[PDB]
């Protein structure tokens, strides 16, 4: 739309995006992962019995 | 494990008189260790197992 | 060299994207992230000293 001359942000290089706008060479090679909660160790030993 | 490994690029429009010079300065900074410095000061903090 | 001298259209292979080469031959979108690494033999870690 012309409101921005550039996009200085974490924009991944997609085929759909690359068809309309152009991208520079990557400044950050990355990928997709999963974020999960750290498992705090805690015994389930209810009692000595 | 990583998937869809596509990095981050500076997006500009198709015309982009800065297209060639932007990507070279990204490549040059990669070989100059400039992005390695920015990796340390903004990303690589650790201080947690 | 065989793309600069118009001896072939493309140079597929394990070519690395460099600033110097990009000034003479224009590359494409990288399909493999690369860089520099250092190969050293195994060193082990044994066990913690306060088990
Ligand atoms: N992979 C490099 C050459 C091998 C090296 O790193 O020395 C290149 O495409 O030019």
């Amino acid at each position: 739309s012309g409101q921005a001359d550039m996009i200085v942000a974490p924009l991944t290089i997609n085929n759909e995006r690359a068809q309309y706008i152009e991208f520079s060479k990557p400044f950050k090679y990355q990928g997709l992962t999963i974020l999960v909660k750290k498992e705090i160790p805690r015994s389930t030993l209810d009692s000595f019995m | 494990e990583l998937f869809f490994r596509s990095g981050f690029g500076i997006g500009m429009r198709k015309d982009s008189p800065w297209k060639q010079n932007v990507s070279l300065s990204i490549l040059k900074s990669h070989e100059n260790g400039f992005m390695e410095d920015l990796d340390k000061t903004w990303v690589r903090y650790q201080e947690c197992d | 060299g065989e793309v600069v001298m118009k001896r072939a259209y493309m140079a597929v292979g394990s070519l690395t994207i460099n600033e110097e080469r990009s000034e003479v031959v224009d590359f494409s979108v990288p399909f493999i992230e690369t860089g520099i690494s250092v190969m050293v033999s195994r060193s082990n870690g044994t066990v913690s000293p306060s088990a």
